[PDB]
């Protein structure tokens, strides 16, 4: 069924096309248009994926599978399938089973994560410049106004506290960053806080030594129900109380004589930070579920009030405020900072990184062409195809910056036939090879493994299938 | 194609507010959707109520807005310039010059015009009234 | 006087509308530095002049007409902001389109010292300037070309304030003399947010349908 | 120039309305406003020549012209002024 | 913005044809017809401009424009405003910049109100023939049946009444005049 | 300038000829140029990079190149000089 195969490649073509000009620290910016009329730029290709209208099941499926497991890299292993899917298409024409197509990728996936383990150069939590480095690297190209090696400091300091040491590993939670943000000024104006963040006359507000009530949840007689289930709450001893359901007014008087939120996804964070818990129905609720918060507060953003958590017990808790003037500028902000905040947390959490500007991209491919002879006929073919297809990452990545892309491709080739020369890689302002370590291109190897290896599964199963049948 | 697309967006809607630019800037008659209309030759008034077509149009309508928010005197400036930048981009783009090759062209000619913006600025006498120094100026601009 | 006179007069005065004054108390007393009962156009008015918390300075604006009325007040306030905005930033620029000029002088020399394509960027940066003294003649009816020409001719050969009198419809070798002052604060801003959107534009390579 | 021509199309138009040839009077008035002493003279358009309109009681009030002439030079430079129309909201 | 003007112009040519032929003492008349079917035959050119069914927004304010400050002379401001656009647009083909246009325009404008308030003939409340010759100027072409001099009459009586001096200037209030009418015998029964 | 642009347009057209991008070896030649020491540096199009085209013994007649440059500016002028094409007899 070679009439439905055919749809797959050419549906992961046009995805990596969807993705391919976003690539690069000089990657363009996409304009995603809503139905409704409504719009959002950005070169985040997480988010493209996200609000992109998607089409084939191949499609929805290729992206399912580039997330999954760290926002960042997603952009690599789509470009990356796509390429190999190309060069599968290109070797299909040749009358290649699948199948062989298939183990020759496997081996060459495999070949390529030996070689990314190979090169990879360890790193500690302690090499602040690595981690720095690793920052800047995605924020690059994200159009962020300015602040980047501030971003990157508010980044580096923000895993360093979200990390603790049992074994070997720090146990970096990253679950534990709260990110909101508001406008005006500009992006100096953000900032981390300790404790987790949140945007009548109310309760007191400098609470110290906090329990922190986290809750989810004939008019006379609503009343009484309303003020029971406020006696309640109030007879468990709750400095602070957080809702996410509506509150009545009264019910605010009430609490104010003895804030309703909006998302849980803040509730979480900080049930995460204060060491409480949720409760479901009130009518269960305890004093050991309040969470504890040393010094509790609340402060005015220049524009709104916002709710501020700190001395919260965990360790292991952090919050940035995100400030800005357009919407298209804190989101991309938010969008890279979380990126960087997955590499980062990446590189301390593996604890090795290797250089960009597509140095283990040649390298890769330069290994699969040695390895390439040393296997059978049909499969050598599909590793050869595999180390092309890898190939053409660098090359796109010519092509988004302005440059020639096979005449970059052929130097950087004729540069790693040194030994020593196995971190070169393509400076795109400057526009010549350059080694790309001193200049702080530097990524985690898990996130170019990873890459790969979804990207290997991706194709594999776009070759797998057959035919396309509808169920019930 | 896409970006000519926009380009030529942003570029039309410039088009018109060449014409309200300066002491003879020409009207523009906003009609209120309402049954009701007013006219000027206003950046700010005009991009303001006028009900934007294009998106790349409308985000250079948020621009502008931007640059009156920090500023209330230049709007109009702001956004011919854009047009123009961008009408001179789209003869680079002919010269088979990728974008991000002029952007960051277009940025380091920023920078340095930004430098040299105070490099030839007159600076002004502003110690006390009772020199008159400042009477002057203030009736120059004034 | 009005009820909302009063209340505007005691918070300044730092006084206190008595309600009965057998119960008053010098706590309610307040203060000013000098009144006068000044003519003002064969119109007898009292004037209180540098009362505790001066505050703004009232202007009593008399028109003959509700339009000079409201024209003077437009003219105060354009004024105002203006210099306003120049006070905030004390450097004047040329304006008539001379700064524009200067600075594509100056980039066309800076763009010279850089090379590849960005010579041509940069280059375009500053051919786009001075379309700014262009149209700025233009909307005075003067010929767009050849006044840009006579411009750079007088601009290159001479002064950087040679620039383009749109009021009169002519150009100027010196716009400062003919008082065409432009604030610094605002032509930075200005260049600034048109980069920035011209940037913005050229960056976004094509659209793609998406889901509210 | 031109305004003395649009101001004189009124003439025309006049003339147009009472059956009569309108450049032949045009011409007569403007050649009979020659002289100081005719600057009353107009179009009697019921005899059809020229004639001293103060006498037959053709006046008007100054302020009516005076307007007229204001009102239509405001509008024809308000539509002169805009150069393209806009919705708004 | 060539294509935008050029339908303005037309514009207020369209409304000067529309007036143009009801313009003088021989002016013709008019017939509107509503939607309805219902109709109205007139001479009266603000009549007209109020029951006309207005398309252009620059016609709609240029009927704004044409009543504002005295019911008549909106004919002549009108017409002349429409000779005014059509040769402005001859103007305009010989490439002459609007502000150029303009500027000439009000300079004619000012000269013009000069020639009015020089050639003016001074006159007063006593000049009872001058009113009646006002009165009549526009009476003439009103198709009104007859009794001119006797509708004149009550003009010239009727301002005299609402008229009063506090200084160099009578007061007159001419919103204290009440108009009504009814039907039968001729316009002689007026009174 | 516009004509010193027409000029550079033919070693931009030399550079696509050979394979190459012309716009970045024009600026390169333009930058070497500003040297009094390089007025023979060319561009070498089978190495790609460009260099002093004397030694490299790339060397034409003045006398062509003059001639060249003069038969070019003639016709151009004579194509702009001609209005309009009429049919004789
Ligand atoms: N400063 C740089 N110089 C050269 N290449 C870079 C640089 N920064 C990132 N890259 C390259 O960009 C690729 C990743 O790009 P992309 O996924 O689009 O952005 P992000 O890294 O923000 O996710 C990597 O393959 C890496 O080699």
């Amino acid at each position: 069924g070679k009439e439905a195969l055919r749809a797959n490649i050419a549906a992961v073509k046009a995805i990596e096309e969807a993705l391919k000009s976003t690539y690069g620290p000089r990657g363009m910016d996409k304009m995603l248009v809503d139905s409704l009329g409504d719009i959002t730029i950005t070169n985040d290709g997480a988010t493209i994926l996200d609000k992109m209208d998607l089409q084939h099941p191949t499609g929805k499926l290729l992206v399912q599978i580039a997330k999954g497991q760290t926002a960042d890299g997603t952009k690599t292993a789509v470009i990356l399938a796509g390429e190999l899917a190309k060069k599968a298409e290109d070797l299909l024409y040749k009358e290649i089973h699948p199948t062989i197509i298939v183990s020759g990728y496997k081996k060459a996936e495999e070949i390529a994560l030996k070689t990314i383990q190979e090169i990879a150069q360890p790193v500690t939590i302690n090499d602040t410049d690595v981690l720095r480095k690793v920052a800047l690297t995605s924020l690059g190209s994200k159009a962020v106004a300015g602040a980047r090696e501030y971003l990157a400091d508010l980044v580096v300091k923000a895993v360093a506290q979200v990390a603790e040491l049992r074994g070997d590993k720090w146990y970096v939670d990253l679950d534990n960053v709260q990110i909101v943000k508001k406008h005006g000024g500009s992006v100096n104006d953000t900032q981390l806080v300790y404790g987790i963040v949140v945007d009548h006359p109310g309760m007191p507000k400098r609470i110290e030594n906090a329990k922190i009530a986290l809750l989810d949840a004939f008019l006379e007689e609503e009343e009484n129900i309303l003020k029971e289930k406020v006696d309640k709450i109030a007879a468990t001893g709750a400095n602070v109380v957080i809702c996410q359901k509506g509150i009545d007014e009264v019910a605010q008087h009430y609490l104010a004589k003895k804030v309703r939120r909006a998302k849980k996804s803040d509730l979480e964070k900080l049930a995460r930070a204060t060491g409480g818990r949720v409760i479901s129905n009130i009518d269960e609720l305890t004093s050991q579920d309040l969470g504890y918060a040393a010094l509790v507060e609340e402060r005015k953003v220049g524009e709104d009030k916002m709710v501020f958590v700190e001395g919260a017990k965990n360790p292991k808790s952090v919050s940035i405020l995100i400030r800005g003037g357009l919407e298209r500028v804190v989101d991309e902000t938010e969008r890279a900072l979380r990126d960087a905040l997955g590499t980062v947390a990446d590189v301390i959490r593996d604890g090795r990184a290797v250089a960009g500007g597509g140095a283990v991209e040649i390298e890769i491919a330069k290994r699969l062409r040695k390895y390439a002879p040393q296997v059978g006929g049909k499969e050598q073919l599909a590793i050869e195809a595999y180390a092309n297809a890898i190939e053409g990452l660098i090359m796109i990545l010519a092509e988004n910056a302005g440059l020639d892309p096979i005449d970059k491709l052929m130097q950087l080739r004729s540069l790693h036939e040194n030994e020593t020369n196995k971190w070169y890689g393509l400076n795109l302002f400057t526009g010549n090879p350059e080694d790309m370590w001193k200049l702080g291109v530097i990524e985690p190897a898990l996130v170019k493994m990873n890459a790969v290896k979804a990207a290997t599964e991706a194709v594999t199963l776009v070759l797998r299938i057959d035919d396309i049948v509808a169920a019930g | 194609d896409a970006l000519r697309n926009n380009i030529l967006a942003a570029k039309t809607l410039a088009e018109m507010l060449r014409s309200s630019l300066g002491p003879k800037g020409l009207d523009k008659m906003l009609i209120d959707s309402f049954g009701d209309v007013t006219i000027t030759n206003d950046g700010a008034t005009i991009v303001k109520d006028m009900e934007i077509q294009h998106p790349a149009a409308k985000l250079l309508v948020e621009a502008a807005k931007a640059q009156d928010a920090e500023v209330g005197d230049g709007t109009t400036s702001a956004v011919v310039l854009a047009g123009a930048l961008l009408e001179k981009a789209e003869s680079l783009l002919d010269q088979n010059i990728h974008p991000t090759i002029i952007i960051e062209g277009y940025k380091k000619a920023y920078n340095k015009a930004l430098e040299l913006l105070p490099q030839l600025g007159t600076r002004i006498d502003i110690k006390d009234l009772n020199s008159s120094v400042a009477r002057d100026t203030l009736r120059k601009i004034a | 006087v009005k009820r909302s006179d009063i209340e505007k007069l005691e918070k300044a005065l730092g006084a206190r509308i008595i309600s009965s004054i057998k119960d008053a108390t010098p706590e309610d007393l307040g203060y000013a530095e000098l009144v006068e009962e000044r003519r003002v156009g064969n119109d007898k008015m009292v004037f209180i002049e540098g009362a505790k918390n001066l505050k703004a300075v009232n202007i009593l604006l008399r028109g003959s007409n509700d339009m000079a009325l409201d024209e003077a007040e437009r003219s105060i306030n354009d004024a105002l902001h203006a210099l306003r905005n120049i006070l905030l930033e004390p450097v004047i620029l040329p304006g008539g389109g001379a700064i524009e000029l200067e600075l594509a002088m100056k980039l066309r020399e800076y763009a010279r010292s850089v090379g590849g394509k960005e010579q041509l960027a940069i280059e375009a940066f500053a051919d786009a300037l001075e379309e700014i003294p262009l149209i700025l003649a233009e909307t005075a009816g003067l010929e767009a070309i050849s006044s840009l020409m006579d411009l750079r001719a007088r601009h290159a050969k001479g002064l950087s304030n040679t620039g383009v009198d749109v009021i009169g419809g002519k150009i100027v070798d010196d716009v400062y003399a003919l008082n065409i002052i432009e604030p610094i604060r605002v032509k930075s801003q200005v260049l600034k947010s048109a980069t920035e959107a011209a940037t913005a534009i050229l960056k976004i390579d094509d659209l793609i349908a998406a889901a509210p």
